[PDB]
């Protein structure tokens, strides 16, 4: 059962379009961080609930 | 020693006390959410869907529209909607624009770049004043240009003379030039910016001149300040050659800094510490006094100077009280203060090979032979003929 | 010994935790600009946000064909048309346009080019300096009056002689000669506008972007009346060629070229004076130096003994000095050098007096300051 589950999970992860990588330039008190998203320009963007 | 212990006791009850206070004080239950806060909050979430793609405000036209360039090659003629005052916004400001429709939702940026943060190095100077074994006379030339208008403006004001602009440190390495730099920095408690001049040597197009402008902006914002352009000569007189793409860059960077050092007038509130090995046998690029004022040549250490430096070091050593201090310094010719520092370090290393935990009475007379011989070889002076 | 070692070890941990606790302090409180009554503005703002007329993608007419052929900045061409009603006569080659995201129609013609706005930040208006407190009695000071003031104040005499009105002056001198200082003084007195251009700042390049800026700025000038365009430090970029190098470069030849041709041949001018600041004429491309670009060149001549007593006096007034102090004697001992060297001597004389714990600088102080500066320059 677990193997059938495993192959499926591998399938579902790959779907995700985009997915990048920035660097936290500075931190502000607005539940945000200014990030220079590296392939793109800059984005000031809110934090996810997890971090 | 003891003086240091007295302080530890106070520092450890200050931190403790603060930390405990802080919980309550910050909030944890205080939770301001009364009418003034609630307003701000509600609005901010509504208006701002995120991510928010920043712009630069190029011009205003009075009709609550602005013209901004976004990071996209198409620019966008935008509405100003909500938050930030029209007046408060002046052209050249960087701005937050809303991603669905580009509108001025505020500013919180002020042309924040990572470059400014990197440069910004106010952080704890490792030197306090006169921890150094240097001579009173050398430090009290740097102090005269830099300290003395901030501590006593009365005398400068009364005379009517302008406060000096800049100094140049040059020696002779092993005179502790950068030690001197961070002795000064501690006393003033000024925003102490630092940038190294090789970061302004690159093949990258026009980047040198952009960096040069940043430096003047930074200092002025965070004034009173000391700007350490360390190895100023990296940009200037010192080379990286021109058969490497350098026939473009080096010219443009040298000129650019030169032009801003004179400016329309000397700022007279930004102190500079300019480091360079010496500009005696190098070309001069630090363009005449009045923009660099007093120029400071540190002496090569004489016999009395190295006595003072030597006293620091002998304190930790045990069995150097029987050793006559005076005769070690004399016998050696006048040489760097670095060479006395080298000797102390070698001395301990050498005791260990003899097998004695700290120096033996014998170890110290021996130490001098190994260090003097090594250093005279490294640096040979003209032989008398 | 040993029980007091462990007092150091404890200390260090504490200091580090306090610093991280700063983040917690800042908290989560968010508040943005727009106090007093600009948050009541935001309530109007909300419905108009959902509303649509903003943004407009910006493009530029590259040809009007009686619809219009627009070219966007991503580089992509479309034939479009008028939106609500956009007169034919408004849309011209080079004129920006506001067009809709995707319905691609002109709403408003927009003023031509976004590049003037960028460069208008650099521009500084009519600086002010008083000609009387301009140090020296320099000959140079006088020839500036001929170039700038006299054609503006009385253009009649020039017509009558049937000479061309002087309009070009090239300033060069060692640093500290006072090139910037005298230009600001004659800007003020003649009561003519001023345009600050700094050529050292040009770096925006795409093979000939630097040439666009320069044509626009010079043209801005023509539109203006009674004006000065002061290109500062044209020693490099629009100064020297970097062709000479092994791999070489010619983004600087583009910028240089454009300037030469605007100056050279027919081209209207609205009483445009051309001031050029080069530290040395040597660095300056010979193309510019030789005539038909800038009309006049003056080699700055270092101030006379009378002019050097004169700069010193300016400084000495700012100072608190001894009565009967011999300005002239101090000056004579001093080298024939810039107004700069003299500024420095008064600066150090002040300081040695302060150190010595005096509020009035003695004659003797300035004997010391002099000895200091001579040696400096020499040793290098
Ligand atoms: N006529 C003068 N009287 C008094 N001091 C003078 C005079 N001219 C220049 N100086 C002094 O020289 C210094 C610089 O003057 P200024 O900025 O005009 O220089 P410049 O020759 O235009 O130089 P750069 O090569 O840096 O562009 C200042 O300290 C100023 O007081
Ligand atoms: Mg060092
Ligand atoms: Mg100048």
């Amino acid at each position: 059962n677990d193997k059938v589950r495993f192959i499926k999970d591998e399938l579902r992860l790959l779907q995700e379009p985009g997915s990048y990588v920035g660097e936290v330039i500075k931190i502000v008190s607005d539940k945000k961080v200014l990030v220079k998203v590296q392939p793109e320009g800059k984005y000031i963007v809110d934090v996810a609930k997890d971090i | 020693t003891r003086c240091k212990l007295k302080l530890l006791r106070m520092e450890r009850i200050k931190d403790h006390l603060l930390l405990e206070e802080e919980f309550v004080s910050n909030s944890e239950i205080l939770k301001p959410f009364e009418k003034k806060q609630e307003e701000e909050k509600k609005q901010l979430e509504e208006i701002r869907g995120n991510p928010l793609s920043i712009g630069t405000l190029e011009e205003i036209i009075d009709d609550d529209h602005a013209i901004v360039t976004s990071p996209t090659m198409p620019d966008y003629y935008v509405s100003i909607l909500s938050f930030v005052d029209k007046e408060l916004l002046e052209p050249g400001c960087s701005v937050l624009l809303h991603h669905k429709t580009m509108s001025i939702v505020g500013v919180l940026q002020d042309d924040a770049d990572p470059m400014v943060s990197v440069m910004k190095m106010d952080k704890s100077p490792t030197e306090s004043y006169s921890d150094i074994g240097g001579l009173e006379s050398q430090i009290q030339e740097i102090k005269e240009s830099v300290e003395l208008p901030l501590t006593h403006p009365e005398l400068y004001e009364e005379m009517g003379i302008k406060p000096p602009k800049g100094v140049i440190l040059y020696g002779a390495p092993g005179t502790g030039k950068t030690l001197l730099a961070k002795a000064v920095a501690n006393q003033t408690s000024a925003t102490f910016l630092r940038i190294v001049g090789s970061e302004l040597i690159q093949k990258y197009l026009g980047d040198g001149p952009r960096l040069c402008r940043q430096i003047f902006k930074v200092a002025g914002e965070n004034a009173p300040s000391i700007v350490f352009i360390d190895e100023i000569d990296a940009i200037g007189t010192k080379r990286y050659d021109s058969n490497s793409g350098g026939e473009r860059e080096i010219q443009r960077t040298m000129l650019e800094l030169l032009n801003q050092l004179d400016g329309f007038d000397d700022r007279g509130d930004v102190k500079v510490i300019m480091a360079t090995n010496k500009i005696e046998t190098l070309d001069p690029a630090l363009i005449r006094p009045g923009r660099i004022d007093r120029k400071i040549l540190f002496e090569n250490p004489d016999l009395s100077t190295k006595k003072k430096i030597l006293g620091i070091h002998t304190s930790k050593m045990n069995l150097s009280e029987d050793v006559n201090l005076e005769t070690l310094v004399t016998t050696k010719d006048d040489l760097s203060g670095a060479d006395i520092q080298a000797m102390c370090t070698e001395a301990g290393l050498l005791a260990l090979r003899e097998r004695r935990m700290q120096v033996t009475a014998e170890d110290f007379k021996q130490a001098k032979e190994r260090v003097m011989k090594n250093k005279v070889e490294e640096n040979l002076e003209g032989l008398y003929l | 010994a040993a029980p007091y070692a462990a007092k150091l070890k404890q200390t260090e941990n504490d200091l580090k935790d306090i610093e991280a606790r700063i983040k917690e302090k800042a908290g989560v409180k968010e508040s943005d600009t727009g106090l007093a009554p600009s948050h009541l503005w935001d309530i109007m703002g909300d419905r108009q946000r959902l509303g649509e007329e903003h943004p407009l993608q910006v493009a530029r007419c590259t040809k009007i064909i009686k619809k219009y052929v627009i070219n966007l900045k991503q580089i992509a061409k479309f034939v479009v048309g008028l939106g609500e009603r956009v007169s034919p006569t408004d849309i011209e080659e080079g004129m920006r346009v506001g067009v809709d995201r995707s319905k691609y129609n002109i709403e408003l013609p927009l003023p031509p080019r976004i590049d003037p706005s960028v460069t208008m930040m650099t521009v500084e208006e009519k600086p002010d300096v008083t000609y009387s407190d301009v140090g020296g009695c320099k000959d140079q000071i006088e020839k500036l009056r001929e170039v700038v003031e006299l054609p503006l104040l009385s253009p009649e005499r020039f017509a009558t002689l049937g000479i061309d009105p002087p309009k070009g002056i090239l300033l060069y001198g060692p640093p500290g000669t006072g090139k910037t200082l005298c230009a600001r003084a004659v800007a003020n007195r003649t009561d003519a506008t001023f345009i600050r251009v700094i050529g050292s700042e040009l770096v925006q390049k795409y093979v000939g972007e630097g040439a666009r800026m320069v044509r626009e700025l010079f043209e801005m000038a023509r539109t203006k009346k009674a004006c000065i365009i002061f290109f500062d430090e044209i020693d490099a970029v629009g100064g020297a060629r970097f062709d000479d190098g092994a791999g070489g470069d010619n983004e600087v030849q583009r910028t240089m070229l454009e300037l030469i041709t605007q100056l050279d041949g027919f081209d209207p001018r609205g009483n445009i004076k051309v001031m050029f600041a080069t530290n040395r004429p040597n660095t300056l491309d010979p193309a510019l130096l030789r005539p038909g670009r800038i009309d006049r060149k003056v080699e700055f001549s270092l101030p006379d003994l009378e002019g050097r007593a004169n700069i010193f006096r300016i400084h000495s007034k700012s100072m608190s000095v001894e009565r009967g102090i011999r300005w002239e004697l101090i000056s004579r001992l001093c080298p024939n050098s810039t107004g700069a060297e003299l500024r420095s001597v008064c600066t150090e004389a002040g300081m040695f007096a302060i150190r010595a714990r005096r509020k009035v600088a003695t004659e003797k102080d300035f004997l010391k300051a002099v000895d200091k500066v001579i040696s400096g320059y020499k040793k290098f």
